[PDB]
């Protein structure tokens, strides 16, 4: 529901997910061949479900097709300075494609908004909401649309009719977590094949031994996992697939 | 929320003797014709244990906080179900981590939180003119609680809300060990036909779900419900109605116990090894037969009670510094 | 919805009286402020505090709000004659892209002692029986507190069909008074011998009945 | 500042609902106005927040395509329409201001609040009223006081008030509530306890006002002659 869903957010107030007591695989993310752009820094993009870390957190919102290139931690410009700022040690895993079919309709879309004004910058990962109108010179106004008080948040220009570079794209960001803490969430082993009758090596959460797999004739208790034997030998493990 | 009691006539606890009662799995391995024994917490045979009654025909309610140490065993001979749940903790001050495993009519709530638990909490059952069942309405377990991390749901169990005088029918035995902080739960029910006095069966138990929650409990206490009849007139001061209940409290000794295992793979027989000494030559000779001839068991050592030392003729003092 | 609260909350006048709100990780454990209200019975509900560290202006300093990592927490110091309200817990859900209220929990004494009831029973009129129905009034007045089971029979049978009850209200005198109604028809209006409406009170019965003929 | 909503108003099941809100003063063409409702029996909702200055709406996924509110810098009001309604939409509604800050959190809350609007829909559409007078017996009268007064029934909408002489008569009144019948009609009466020494020398009336039906019926009260 975070990347399919009837509408999302925008920028000054985007949706905050957080994943926990859960457990995913993230090789369907990666064979999608549906994604415009991909960019993971911190860790390779192949060789992220092995390690695992404590949370895991996923932010969605809509930005333009040309500011996808904006997303990266150190540089300067209008909306990754004012909106959502990228610390230096950042290990996010940003993800981008483009489904203008959905959040674009004729006459002019403008349901989703945006900060241009503010008064200084920002602490990173930190959601601004306010709708104050920034002051640019040293007199009050009272809040009217007049002289030397501008409206900070201005409307879209999402048209379905546009090039590429000013579609509306769905961007979202994962981001880990490294605390002193169990992972909430972990990467699993991938299952393999099932083998049997022939010399192969196992790991069956308790005992690591080379051997065949040969097929039982007793049925044991369903609250066990191993099985020992008269010589004190563990030669009997349920498979639990 | 709950209410305060009066101070009315009981009857003192008797005590039993057990009957090869307290055995369990000691691990979660397959054993099949191989006598092996294990040094885990298991209750000795022919033991005194305690005896608390629950019957109405007077006014028995008793429900004291006794104290929980490694491995106990609560076997109760159920019959309709009276016995709702129990709860742990230290000080029951809403200051530890408080255990809150009850067994309702809709599903099994295991909640370790830190909820204010009172003097006596009991579940209580009204019975409705319009409609002939017996209900519960009466929530009287806690207050309230503040913030919380831990919460499991168990598989949904059905319970008969109606409390009669007969014969039991049913035996339940529970199981609670705390090692590593982690909680274990031996449970299995076996019908039989008494009402005092177990006999000299033999019946396993085997775990269910393992609860990893890394808290220590030196203090339990078990939860009893009542019924409100048309008899009673409804206030829980002197006149109240409880069923027919009998269940038994006993404590686990770390005592190595032989365990044998047939081809299918159950547990058959358990043998001590410090209680008897035939019992313990035969879990030290590994074998359920005995044939004629002397063997050795252990060793005998006599422990010195008193220490005589002392320093005659002499004395002094050492300035420091 | 998300959002659930107990549904009451006991407390004595003088100590220490908390609550808690329990969500999910998405809506209060995600990282939203959470923000109370008190919704008085009887007028706009204000602000109380937002983002659990900031005072607003005109809300006395015995409100303190606490978050302890997904749960939010309010405590209160002694009980005045204006906590007759609800207290909810709002924050903003992003499963439901936008913000979602709490269920509220009801905190107030009753105040409200026996009292021995006086009830009237009062036939319809002449006027009223041929406009093809039949009024059946029951006014009970002067008791405390206000709730009357109201019960109607016909001297041999209840009635099961037509009865109402309204709320009582306060009268000047702090007593409170209500009145029971009986929609029925003025061709069975007289074949019957009487009707009468019986209550309780505490176990008080008091019966009144009257005589079309 | 403070925000002034319209009073009770009863529609058609299944009609459009016109209400609006008005500001006194400034401070509303510059921060965002949402809708909160509130009904007994459950929790409080929030359909969505519209902004002034850019005229963006932004509405909620629990709630379908069927409310739209719109807003006015002429005057700076707001206008609430709703059509197709049903038989849960009897609620209040709510015209809240918001305030936007910074923070780690940064959650919607809202500081100014409006007055409120009951919008109440259900069956039993605006009709004529009846009044019914009522008069004591011998039996009723055993001591020095009477009981009687006038019986108010299929009336609709709420409210309504009750009066005797003009406001001549004050000690002594009653005014019950109203109370939710069968077909949805509501039902009340008043009762005055007056000596028996004035029932041959003073007349007492019943004055009901009612202004949505732009009616007020003038009834008179007599004792009975047969006891
Ligand atoms: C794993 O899933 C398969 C199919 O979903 C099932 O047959 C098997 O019993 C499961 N193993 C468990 C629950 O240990
Ligand atoms: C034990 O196994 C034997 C044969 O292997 C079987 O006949 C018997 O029914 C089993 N006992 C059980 C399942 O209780
Ligand atoms: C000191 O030693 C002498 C001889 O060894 C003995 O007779 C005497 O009792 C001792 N005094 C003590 C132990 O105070």
């Amino acid at each position: 529901e975070v990347f399919n869903a009837t509408r999302f957010a925008s920028v000054y107030a985007w949706n905050r997910k957080r994943i926990s007591n859960c457990v995913a695989d993230y090789s369907v993310l990666y064979n999608s061949a549906s994604f415009s752009t991909f960019k993971c820094y911190g860790v390779s993009p192949t060789k992220l479900n092995d390690l695992c870390f404590t949370n895991v957190y996923a932010d969605s919102f809509v930005i333009r097709g040309d500011e996808v290139r904006q997303i990266a931690p150190g540089q300067t410009g209008k909306i990754a300075d004012y909106n959502y700022k990228l610390p230096d040690d950042f290990t996010g895993c940003v993800i981008a494609w483009n489904s203008n079919n959905l959040d674009s309709k004729v006459g002019g879309n403008y349901n989703y908004l945006y900060r241009l004004f503010r008064k200084s910058n920002l602490k990173p990962f930190e959601r601004d909401i306010s709708t104050e109108i920034y002051q640019a010179g040293s007199t009050p106004c009272n809040g009217v649309e007049g002289f030397n008080c501008y409206f900070p948040l201005q409307s879209y220009g999402f048209q379905p009719t546009n090039g590429v570079g000013y579609q509306p794209y769905r961007v979202v960001v994962l981001s880990f977590e490294l605390l002193h803490a169990p992972a909430t969430v972990c990467g699993p082993k991938k299952s393999t094949n099932l083998v049997k009758n022939k010399c192969v090596n196992f790991n069956f959460n308790g005992l690591t031994g080379t051997g065949v797999l040969t097929e039982s004739n007793k049925k044991f208790l369903p609250f066990q996992q191993f099985g020992r034997d008269i010589a004190d030998t563990t030669d009997a493990v349920r498979d639990p697939q | 929320q709950c209410v305060n009691l009066t101070t009315r006539t009981q009857l003192p606890p008797a005590y039993t003797n057990s009957f090869t009662r307290g055995v369990y799995y000691p691990d979660k391995v397959f054993r099949s014709s191989v006598l092996h024994s294990t040094q885990d917490l298991f209750l000795p045979f022919f033991s005194n244990v305690t005896w608390f009654h629950a019957i109405h025909v007077t006014k028995r309610f008793d429900n004291p906080v006794l104290p929980f140490n490694d491995g106990v065993y609560f076997a109760s001979t159920e019959k309709s179900n009276i016995i709702r749940g129990w709860i742990f903790g230290t000080t029951l001050d809403s200051k530890t981590q408080s255990l809150l495993i009850v067994n309702n009519a809709t599903n099994v709530v295991i909640k370790v939180c830190e909820f204010q638990f009172c003097n006596d909490p009991f579940l209580g059952v009204y019975y409705h003119k319009n409609n002939k069942s017996w209900m519960e309405s009466e929530f009287r377990v806690y207050s309230s609680a503040n913030n919380c991390t831990f919460e499991y749901v168990s598989q949904p169990f059905l319970m008969d809300l109606e409390g009669k005088q007969g014969n039991f029918k049913n035996l339940r035995e529970f199981v609670f060990k705390n090692i590593d902080g982690y909680f274990k739960i031996y449970s299995k029910h076996t019908p039989i036909n008494l009402v005092r006095d177990l006999p000299q069966g033999f019946s396993a138990l085997e775990p269910l779900v393992d609860l990893p929650i890394g808290i220590n409990i030196t203090r339990f206490q078990t939860l009893l419900a009542l019924h409100r009849s048309y008899l009673t007139p409804g206030d829980s001061s002197s006149g109240w109605t409880a069923g027919a209940a009998a269940y038994y409290v006993g404590y686990l000794q770390p005592r190595t116990f032989l365990l044998k295992y047939n081809e299918n793979g159950t547990i058959t027989d358990a043998v001590d090894c410090a209680l008897d000494p035939l019992s313990e030559t035969k879990c030290t000779l590994k074998s359920f037969t005995v044939e004629k001839g002397i063997y050795q068991t252990s060793n005998f050592r006599v422990q010195p009670t008193e220490s005589i030392v002392r320093f005659p003729n002499i004395t002094n003092l050492c300035p420091f510094g | 919805s998300v959002l659930t609260q107990p549904p009451s909350v006991s407390g004595a006048p003088g100590q220490r009286v908390t609550i808690s709100c329990t969500g999910s990780s998405s809506n209060i454990g995600a990282g939203y402020d959470v923000h109370w209200y008190q919704q008085l019975p009887g007028t706009a509900p204000k602000l109380l505090i937002y983002g659990n560290s900031n005072r607003p202006s005109g809300v006395p300093d015995r409100f303190s709000g606490s978050k302890s990592g997904t749960s939010a927490s309010l405590a209160i110091t002694g009980l005045q004659a204006e906590d007759e309200a609800d207290y909810y817990c709002q924050s903003y859900d992003s499963s439901l892209s936008g913000s979602v209220f709490g269920g509220g929990t009801k905190l107030t004494v009753l105040g409200q002692p026996k009292a021995a009831p006086s009830v009237t029973l009062f036939p319809p009129s002449s006027e009223e029986l041929q406009a093809n129905k039949a009024t059946l009034v029951c006014l009970i007045s002067d008791f405390y507190p206000g709730a009357v089971t109201v019960a109607w029979k016909a001297d041999s049978s209840p009635v099961k069909a037509g009865v109402e009850t309204t709320t009582p209200s306060k009268q000047s005198n702090n007593k409170y008074a209500a009145s029971s109604y009986l929609s029925l028809t003025p061709e069975q209006w007289k074949s019957h011998r009487s009707y009468s409406c019986q209550v309780t009170h505490e176990g008080s019965t008091v019966e009144k009945t009257v005589a079309p003929t | 500042v403070q925000l002034v909503e319209s009073g009770a108003e009863v529609k058609k099941p299944g009609s459009s609902v016109k209400v609006s809100c008005k500001a006194s003063g400034g401070t509303f063409s510059s921060y965002a106005i949402s809708w909160v409702r509130q009904a007994p029996g459950q929790g409080l909702e929030w359909m969505g927040g519209i902004i002034p200055i850019l005229g963006i709406a932004n509405y909620a996924q629990k709630f379908q395509g069927r409310v739209t509110i719109t807003a006015d810098k002429s005057t700076s009001t707001a206008y609430m329409e709703l059509s197709s309604l049903r038989s849960e939409d009897t609620a209040v509604y709510y015209c809240a201001r918001e305030n936007g800050y910074s923070g780690y959190g940064a959650a919607a809350n809202f500081d100014l609040w409006g007055r409120g609007t009951l919008v109440t829909v259900s069956s039993a559409s605006t009709k004529g009223p009846s009044v019914f007078p009522l008069a004591p017996s011998s039996k009723s009268t055993s001591g020095g006081t009477a009981a009687l007064g006038c019986l108010v029934k299929d009336y609709f909408p709420e409210p309504v008030t009750v009066s005797w002489n003009s406001g001549a008569l004050t000690s002594g009144v009653h005014t019950f509530p109203a109370v939710l019948q069968s077909s949805g009609l509501y039902s009340l009466s008043s009762v005055v306890t007056v000596p028996s020494s004035s029932l041959g020398t003073q007349t007492y009336i019943c004055n009901v006002n009612h202004k949505p039906s732009n009616t007020k019926v003038d009834k008179k009260v007599e004792p009975k002659s047969c006891d």
